[PDB]
């Protein structure tokens, strides 16, 4: 819609700081760290290619429309989330305890606040068995 | 007791499906029940010993359709663990499953027949045998083999045969007149087959020392070359198994996985380029590490260790710089 | 169309020269046929079948005919997409290439063959059978797997031969008298040659119980000696994959070439000592470059890097001490 | 004369139980003897030979008891060298070991052989020479190399016998008419195993020549399967040998013991939490230590050299950091 | 001409003596003269072609003596080269080598023969053939090899004899009384030992049901057993030859062995702690280099890259220490 | 007993310095250092993990009283420490030389003072052969 | 001719500081630094082996005649600058398409001047279909 | 013989700086750190293990002696030298080329001056053929 472009493209000018419509790597960089985290130059240009689509080290406006234009459904991403979760289903039964899951989210990988698993453990837990299942939930994310 | 009916249910499908340890020598026994089967099946055959093999046949095959009804009903009902088999609409769709629709109808065909159906009897025995793979697992392992190995499989196949048509050729013209055995093309073609694979009936051989000469000096490298698709699949497996034996230790498939589902859930709850950005990567890395598995990780972990060594090191020198210019 | 005309015209010449994937079914057809043909004339000697097998080979062949004589024409076309084959002395050249004056050579001779001419077609098949591997990749690898081990092969026929020849002289002895297979040596080393490779026919076997228990003794050992080389060459196929397969990831040959190219370029620009010297150290990268493809790169890598932080340790220390000393 | 005494004492038990060098000659002589007594024994079948057989047999018996004996007491006496047998139980709970047992009432059961016995001669004779062994060590590696590739030689039987049978049906169903040998599906199915193992006597081979085409063509790859176990485990032989000639020279499982032996000594004087937890801590550096044996050691030297040279560059950035603030 | 005639005497030691090139054709040609003088010989027995044979084998023995007394002198003018063989005493101790000694005594009796002498004609061409190797190389390799293996090799053959016994005594007392091939255990021996190296004559073999179900049982496995060492060896020539392959690189024998001759030299003029002491340590950094030719070479490396880092870091928190006190 | 628990209460205050109960790496690092040697980042690890019967990097009371209840003779420890005695033991006849055990206490693994080496001497030589065995030595530890 | 003897010479004098005609590694890497970017150890040890003759670590004048004398025909690096092209020629047709040539050029490697791979677009596309041919192309320099 | 003894004895003491007859790792890199090369920790100690006959660290008077008992006739050094020449004896035929000798001996291994290699072509230089011998040449180092 006319104000989704509008607010793409304040997004952009927040991003590429330049204004030529050429976002780089350090652009990325120093707006990630105003939201507060350090970007690392290998996580920034894997960054860079993923979005880029033309193979010059800088996206256009297009582009970014087009990588914005991608839902969760639409990516068709369910089948990495379900071998992943499969990976952490230790027991492989299709679901995954709560105290294992809460201590995944807050000790492995990216560490996450309690507060994401606390969500987490909110909306999954559909049945509240403690056992909460990793398939129907994703396809509600999904949905 | 749900707790407890849960607790077997998930043991029952672990042994039934697929099982890690000791739940195999259940397979074993069910297996050697089916395997007797098909032996008691081929005593039948011998008119010596036929009434007393199909006296048994009867009652082993009875037992055989008692087992297999009972596994297979057991089976529907601990389906129920995986959530994608789930009430009336999903325990319909795992019996969907091509080897549980083989499994019933193996089982109700074999129930008719015993309500010349001995033919329908021994081919359902071997229907069973090979349903007893129940995954597919043997022919997908041989096939990854020999699909590794297809170059040379394929260029082994081609100079055995080159050596089988030009030794057989040369044996019949050595023996086509002075032996009965080699009377035609394609007898001295039966004849180089069977040495060159070194089965050696002896029902055709040379006679004639010309005829002596030539075979052995073909099947001294065609028994060779006729041997080496054993030799070739063989090392392929050996080796095989000792790459997944060093494989087993490594894993680092955690940290890729716990950051996508991180990172997808964060992108769900978004709803922006920058947690967009992070889910694309963050697939990125588990997908590079699904992929090597092997030591390309570990020459990526060496040139990752020695440039960030390198960059430290510049650190370092702009550091000292800054002092001597201080 | 000319952009969809060499579109396909380069799809052609994959298809039909050096093919990667699906191509290959292609090729499996086209061999099947001719095989087909190949055992149709053996199928021709048998008198039984001679009738019907000779009907069918005719159109078989006439087939062959219609398929090759199409597949070299359109070769020819599509030897466009290469540079070396443009206009009419590039395609001249190209049909200068041993496997195409095979190909249309055979294609005439069969073509009048058409018009005992029996042995030419059969010698005609063969011939083609043979020219199907077009570019000699399985002799290339069994020669390269074959010389890679020469010294074990050598040293398994030699070992194997004086089995052989002992084992035939001491069964000889102990059989001489008593057994009418072993007239004269010559049956003798034929008996050894047959069991050694453990061909078997036993049309000459010992009968003396001192001539089986010689022949027990040698051949527990001489069977092991003749089945040697099989298990080498299907050992060495394996690890060859393997390495094949581990090396197939590294992909080191990009910055080395484009150094190469550049400095090239450059020196032929500069029409000087600067640029003459990095052209020469550019070929001497690309061909460093293009030999290891192993693990001495690797430790080329290591040797590399441990250099490289001991000098930013040394620069490190003049550092330290300069600082001391301020 | 105690410290000869005891030299002595421990050079018989070494040469006597696990030896390492020219100790093992020594087992060979005495494994000849026996063995020769084994082939006496059959020679004894031989009734154009019996007598003389016999007549050296007894000999060959006796000195096999007296040997024995001889062996059996030095071998009770020179068990003194290890701790756990001394005095009369120590040594009687080494008669309690279950080849000790073996041994003792074989020498008894032989001796009262001595005073239809040659029944008993011949099992006792067997029964030697399977003690022979002393240890299980050669059924222990064997089911090692077998567990290991435990997948691979299923799917080769299962994929190998599956040949078998339809190979078999098959031929049976081409020359169940025309050939007296293929009279019942249990003769084609002993021709079957008889090929695709290479056997091959001839007893039976297919003469039809429908049934001489498919028996090549199932042979052709029938010989394959079958053959493969043998490369399997011959190549699994080889690796297991290379890894551990490998891994003979790392040699990193001392320090960890030192910690152990010391840590426990620690704790067992406290009598704290210190004490205990590094007890544990020992024990599990020493666990640890155990396992790898492998390049998963490597590995984890290599991450522990880079998180530590990364904890050292993080301390140098603190370093100059604080030196340009200051 | 003295530069050119030592430059043709070593080009003619280097081809005579351990080649490395196109020099092996000149062997190759040699080699086939005597192997052909042998198979001359073995052609001399069959009486149909004996006159023949006898004329030509005359004219090649006398070709035999030719180029190999030639051969030898020109060996012997060759070994002036080597310092060890120079002038009277030199050379005597040149012609005092094992092979030179056989190779003259070869001539001699071989002139003799010339001027039943046949059976010392086939005598001599047999040990021409096993003198050819002139190094032991072959057994050499073969011995390595086996030796490697030998636990792999004892527990097959160990196996093996146990499953040999077992169902030749099985079958035997399957087939005592309805098979008259199986007359005495000895033939059963036989006939085990033919099947289970898959030689199998078919003189013997099983004719009772149970017979052939306990062949079947027994072969299936016994095959196996049996043809492991084939397996064993093969994989761990190939193994032996990758390895060789991998270590033909690293050319890491240099520095010390310039160090020890350096060192040498110095004690020697010397005539003193610093500089024996450095020639001690010279000669065990020589033969330390010697040893491992292998990958703990590269643990090696690993291992003092890390420990000299670690020093380097230590010096540099000394340094940043003693500048935060300053 | 109740004097053993208030002892096991005072060196967990001593050890537990926060006083809430949930014992932390720094706090063993800190008292260790008190006590002498100085701890690694993956020896303190392995121990927090070797002590932890929950899984939150923090021992609770009553595990510390669990983990102390276990005795030489209850954690079953015999085989670890034979089987590193015939690591050591070169000949394998089941004595250790006075020299090579001395040199191994005193130069090996962690370097031990000469008083611990001349009571494991003293103690364990029973028979005083020189060739002190380390069966009946580890027998007698588990006794 | 004379005047190139006396171009060599002189460029030989600016090359060779000392005068002596024993030139060194570190006047190579001193006059490049001159000529604007940075000679690395490795890089000049492996020149000094490519161009000496000797085996001294030194060039004297008539070796540096020699290894000007060879031109770029003469000196047969047809095979290597073939099989280079042939590397980039990801589809094999022996043609490569501009852009990827232009992003190798600029992108890998020694970074290359948009000039030098415009000189090449320039000069090398005879018949400016884009897919540029690489064997031609080489023929033409080896001319 | 005395004299000799004596003077051991003042090596011994400039060597053991410590005076009690315990030589130490130490006390050779200061020493011969005074006579000019510097040391490193693995030399210096597989120095000492080289030259210790008891497993203490430190050497007493009577194993120096005893060490340097060792001539070069009966340390039978013979087949190390002479498989390092053939190690460098690229053609194996017994002699090495001069230039190749010289070459080795000034640039590999330890740097040698060129006055050691003088002395060598000097005394190895029986014939003054130029491919000096390695066999004779040992031979009478040996004698
Ligand atoms: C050319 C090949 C492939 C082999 C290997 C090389 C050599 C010199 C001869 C061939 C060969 C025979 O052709 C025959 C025999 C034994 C004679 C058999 C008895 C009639 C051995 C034997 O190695
Ligand atoms: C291309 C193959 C398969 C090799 C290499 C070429 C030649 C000379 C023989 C083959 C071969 C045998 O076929 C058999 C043996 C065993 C002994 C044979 C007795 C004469 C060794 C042996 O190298
Ligand atoms: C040099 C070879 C090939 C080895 C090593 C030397 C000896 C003792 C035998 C060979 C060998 C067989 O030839 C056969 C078997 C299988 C069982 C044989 C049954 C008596 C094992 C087995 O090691
Ligand atoms: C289908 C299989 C598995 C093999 C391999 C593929 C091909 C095209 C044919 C089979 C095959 C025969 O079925 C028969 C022969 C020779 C004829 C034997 C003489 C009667 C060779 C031959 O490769
Ligand atoms: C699945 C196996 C075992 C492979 C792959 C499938 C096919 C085409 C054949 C098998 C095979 C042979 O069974 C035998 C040879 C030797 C030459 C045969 C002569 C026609 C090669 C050869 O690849
Ligand atoms: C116990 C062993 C070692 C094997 C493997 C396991 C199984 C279940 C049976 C044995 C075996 C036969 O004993 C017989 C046949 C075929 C019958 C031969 C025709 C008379 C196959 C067959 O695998
Ligand atoms: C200890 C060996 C050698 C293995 C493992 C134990 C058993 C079950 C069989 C052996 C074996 C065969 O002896 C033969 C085959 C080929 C197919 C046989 C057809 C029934 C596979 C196969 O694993």
């Amino acid at each position: 819609t006319e104000e989704q472009i509008a607010e793409f493209k304040e997004a952009f000018s927040l991003f590429d700081k330049d204004g030529d419509g050429t976002i780089t790597t350090k652009e990325l960089g120093t707006v990630m760290r105003s939201l507060g985290q350090n970007p690392t130059e290998a996580e920034l240009q894997d960054m860079i290619n993923e979005v880029d689509a033309d193979g010059n080290g800088t996206i256009d406006f297009p582009e970014f429309l087009t990588m914005m234009a991608r839902k969760m459904k639409d990516t068709d991403s369910e089948e990495e989330i379900r071998e992943a979760f499969r990976v952490f289903d230790k027991d492989g039964n299709g679901y995954i305890s709560a105290a294992e899951l809460r201590h995944v989210m807050t000790n492995l990988g990216e560490k996450l606040t309690d507060e994401e698993v606390d969500e987490m453990i909110r909306e999954a837990d559909i049945d509240g068995d403690g056992q909460v299942n990793y398939e129907e939930f994703v396809q509600m994310m999904t949905a | 007791r749900n707790a407890f009916y849960r607790k077997l249910q998930n043991f029952l499908y672990n042994v039934l499906e697929r099982p890690r340890g000791w739940a195999f020598i259940y397979h074993a026994y069910v297996f050697l029940l089916v395997f007797s089967c098909l032996v008691l099946s081929v005593f039948s055959t011998i008119k010596e010993y036929e009434k007393s093999s199909e006296g048994a046949l009867y009652i082993l095959e009875i037992v055989t359709i008692v087992v297999f009804g009972v596994e297979y009903f057991v089976r529907i009902w601990a389906a129920g663990c995986c959530c994608r088999y789930r009430g009336w609409r999903g325990r319909l769709k795992f019996a969907r499953k091509p080897f549980c629709v083989i499994d019933i109808m193996v089982l109700i065909a074999s129930i008719a027949v015993l309500a010349s159906a001995l033919r329908s009897l021994r081919f359902l025995q071997i229907l069973r045998m090979i349903r007893m793979d129940r995954r597919g697992g043997t022919w997908k392992l041989l096939g990854s083999v020999v699909y590794a190995h297809s170059k040379e499989l394929v260029t082994a196949w081609y100079i055995g045969f080159l050596c089988l048509i030009l030794a057989s050729f040369l044996v019949y013209l050595a023996e086509k007149g002075e032996n009965d055995h080699f009377d035609t093309y394609a007898d001295a073609l039966w004849w180089g087959l069977i040495t060159l694979t070194t089965i050696g009936y002896g029902d055709k051989y040379p006679q004639t020392w010309n005829g002596r000469l030539l075979a052995a000096t073909f099947t001294l490298i065609g028994v060779s070359f006729f041997a080496l698709p054993a030799g070739i699949l063989g090392s392929g497996f050996a080796l095989k198994v000792q790459e997944q034996h060093r494989q087993k230790h490594f894993e680092k498939r955690r940290n890729p996985a716990a950051g996508l589902i991180q990172s997808a859930w964060r992108f769900y709850a978004t709803n922006r380029a920058v947690c967009v950005m992070r889910f694309l990567v963050s697939k990125r890395k588990f997908k590079e590490s699904l992929r090597p598995y092997d030591v390309m990780d570990v020459i990526e972990q060496y040139s990752a260790g020695h440039l960030d060594m390198l960059s430290r090191i510049k650190s370092l020198q702009s550091r000292v710089d800054q002092i001597v210019g201080r």
